[PDB]
């Protein structure tokens, strides 16, 4: 189900995306996965740590 | 202790009678004040701002 | 005991490993190098793997 | 200079002496009695000591003999 | 010439250790640590569900 | 918003106390940025009271751990709502959703 | 005066940290220090953070 | 040979309001990919835009308060205030200056408009004033300049600064948005592989591509003199 | 101050040999080390003026694999030493020259024909060595002025290294102006034939990439 929803969007099936490497502008070889992995912030703050 | 009656002989400074015992903000932290409060305890004369 | 403790440990080991591996047709497939240096330009400049 | 202290150590063996040499050298340039032998790369007055340690010039036989003769001249300054 | 995976190469350093001595081991420890990064990064060895 | 999400969360949010929930349903009549004020329904309204709920939001009040507990509102004036229905967001809240 | 200078971070305690910490080492550290190469010095590098 | 084709800024289409393609025809072989690179980098990092940067509301002492009226906290108005697109021609520091009062939305079409200064978007949306008789008024201090400038590094410099009321907006100075170059086969008559580049941009509205292009050209040539006859 | 961008200093040019040599510069701003040393690698790698040596026919046998008397270097690995002739050639387009030479030691670079444009940067070079006897050896070498890098199967036929370069690495580090703490520091390293040295193949390969953009630039 997560393939056909990809599916419904034009989005790649394997949700692996042929990404650059923006400084020397040339291609990651072999795909590399891209999503929207939801992320927390847990509070270890840093300058309540140094 | 000597060579501070000698400094302060030499230039005609009077020692403070009190001492500075202030509030400051902890090193590092910014900040905008969002909120004051002052509590004073029964039978003292309040201030301005209280 | 005697070994190394400054063993490269997880990314490089993978990025050497996959250097330092063979396809068995990619570009430039048999073809005589003059040295490491025109290696690295073959690979760089795009026309081997 | 300096990444490992290796060179320093094959020539003052034992690699604690090596820390006694140099530290006492480095005293003699920083306590103001003396002066480096090998031309400094702006460096701080450890890693010049073991700089002057590794090409040979300086080690314990070498501090006690500058200092015998150091003293000796102060008691040439008997007039 | 053989494949590198770990066991290979801290075997290359140890025996860059015992040959070389010290100073050459360092260096090529540090060569030897980006050059592993800038390829691996130019591989782009994802993973994914696939 | 958990963009991939379990449903668990709009419980999460509105069976915590951070949201402010409607307690009757009605029509929305001041929104500021620090009351609402509902005109509840002429129904749910009690026989011989006036009907109009007022919920004094909570704005930037220090938590225990330090941080900003907050409550915006998401509502919009003059829009229906109904009984157990968030009308402010509250400290990592979204439309009542929890997002952390 | 010395003391208010570096509180007050001029332009020039910087460059003077830049010259103190030049060759000098530091002793990091991790919590559990169980065998003796957990306490290896190291030789700064000032960095922003 | 001809010994090197130059590329020439031939079409920029106006794909929309915001983005914009524009096309550098004859470009030899492996120079579509080693121009895309470096204008898509000198684009993102380097073009001037016009954020703004300072916000002095009436009512209002610290940006962690509620005015009456307007259902946002001054918090969200300064990060709505954020994303004004806005253009001058000729100063570098201007001040806007927005009031507005009666129920409904605040957008930037309320702005007071002044001669040598354009609002791309007037939908863009400050915040909605809420009540009868209840009013905002503000001046917004919409100066000039390159890349991302936070808060905490403009506290500066010295004294006449500041009263307690203005408030500071993380400025972020930088019209483009995205890029997306493509090289690919050109066809001039007479020629066998010339690389078209494609270098299909993304504004805010305060950009002409054209002058975008050209921008990023003139950086890269300008650092580029220094390895051209080195010291 | 809008488009004041800090210029670096070329503050070094530190060089190891003839050929090798590691260019600095700082500071640039935050972000172009990369975009200058990478523009600079791919132009000076991918396309340079240069001439060398494109084909071969040896007299012993026209086919790749092959047998050849009184030598111990087989036709790939001659054909590898033909690789390395840096050869600069005046406005002549295409010359092709004879090296066929007799005797038993090393057959150099000393063995060409010495024709009127054409000039060798290693006299010293080898190309085969032959067996105890008067010679057993007649190639006709062909160098051709191209440009960038071409192998063989675009093309007995041998990869072409036009360009003078061999080697080109960029090293961005954090430099450091006073109170800006984040600026690029771009490292150069970059050795060539010998048809050039480093210090002008920079400057040659900025000069590509400026010229590539007279067409837009502003003053």
């Amino acid at each position: 189900e997560i393939k056909e929803l990809l599916k419904l969007g034009d989005l790649p099936t394997s949700g692996q995306i042929r990404l650059y490497d923006g400084r020397t502008g040339e291609q990651f070889e072999r795909p590399v996965t891209v999503g929207y992995m939801y992320m927390l912030k847990l509070n270890h703050l840093v300058d309540d740590k140094m | 202790t000597p060579e501070e009656k000698l400094l302060r002989a030499i230039f005609g400074e009077k020692a403070s009678d009190v001492k500075d015992s202030s509030l400051r903000v902890p090193n590092g932290v910014s900040g905008t004040v969002i909120d004051v409060q002052v509590f004073t305890r029964d039978g003292v004369e309040k201030d301005k701002r209280a | 005991n005697g070994e190394p403790i400054i063993v490269p440990s997880q990314d490089v080991v993978l990025g050497l490993y996959y250097m330092t591996r063979d396809c068995v047709n990619a570009k430039g497939e048999g073809m005589v190098l003059t040295g490491p240096k025109e290696a690295e330009r073959l690979y760089r400049s795009g026309l081997a793997s | 200079a300096r990444v490992t202290v290796q060179d320093a150590v094959e020539k003052i063996g034992n690699r604690f002496d090596l820390v006694l040499v140099a530290a006492r050298r480095a005293r003699q340039m920083q306590v103001g009695g003396k002066d480096p032998l090998v031309p400094e790369e702006n460096d701080k007055t450890t890693v010049i000591a073991l700089r002057e340690i590794e090409e040979g010039l300086i080690n314990n036989q070498i501090l006690d003999v500058r200092e015998r003769q150091e003293q000796q001249e102060q008691e040439a300054a008997e007039l | 010439n053989q494949a590198l995976g770990k066991k290979a190469i801290s075997k290359m350093l140890n025996t860059c250790y015992r040959i070389l001595g010290l100073k050459p081991t360092v260096i090529f420890a540090d060569q030897i640590m980006y050059t592993g990064f800038a390829y691996a990064a130019r591989s782009g060895a994802s993973v994914g569900i696939d | 918003k958990p963009l991939v999400g379990t449903g668990m969360e709009r419980a999460v949010a509105v069976d915590s106390g951070v949201t402010a929930v409607a307690k009757r349903g009605g029509v929305v009549q001041y929104v500021d940025a620090s009351r609402i004020v509902i005109k509840v329904n002429e129904d749910e309204m009690y026989p011989g009271e006036a009907g109009i709920d007022i919920y004094n939001l909570t704005k930037y009040t220090r938590s225990n751990q330090n941080t900003c507990i907050n409550q915006m509102p998401c509502v919009s004036l003059g829009e229906p709502v109904e009984r157990g229905d968030v009308l402010a967001d509250g400290p990592s809240t979204d439309l009542g959703e929890l997002a952390l | 005066a010395a003391k208010k200078m570096v509180e007050r971070e001029e332009a020039v305690v910087w460059d003077i940290l830049d010259e103190v910490i030049r060759e000098h080492p530091v002793l990091l550290n991790r919590a559990p220090t169980l065998h003796r190469l957990g306490i290896q010095a190291f030789e700064p590098v000032l960095i922003e953070g | 040979v001809t010994e090197f084709l130059k590329p020439r800024l031939v079409d920029i289409e106006q794909v929309s309001s915001t983005h914009a393609k524009v096309t550098l025809e004859p470009l030899e072989r492996g120079f579509g990919h080693t121009l895309g690179n470096a204008l898509r980098r000198i684009l993102l990092s380097s073009m001037p835009g016009c954020a703004v940067t300072e916000v002095e509301i009436d009512g209002v002492l610290h940006e962690y308060s509620t005015k009456e009226g307007v259902q946002e906290d001054i918090l969200e108005i300064l990060l709505n205030l954020k994303g004004l697109a806005v253009r001058v021609q000729g100063k570098d520091e201007v001040i806007l200056t927005l009031n507005k009062s009666g129920i409904g939305p605040v957008t930037a079409a309320d702005i007071t408009h002044d001669g040598d200064v354009e609002i791309v978007k007037p939908q863009h949306v400050i915040c909605h004033l809420t009540d009868e008789n209840a009013s905002i008024s503000m001046r917004i201090k919409v100066q000039r300049g390159r890349g991302y400038v936070p808060a905490s590094t403009r506290i500066h410099s010295e004294e006449d600064e500041r009263p307690i009321g203005r408030l500071l907006v993380d400025a972020c100075y930088s019209p483009v948005e995205r890029i997306a170059y493509n090289v690919e086969a050109a066809r001039v008559e007479q020629r066998t592989d010339l690389d078209k580049l494609v270098i299909e941009m993304e504004t805010n509205g305060t950009i002409d591509p054209e002058e975008a292009i050209r921008r990023a050209a003139t950086i890269l040539a300008e650092q580029l003199e220094a390895f051209v006859d080195l010291r």
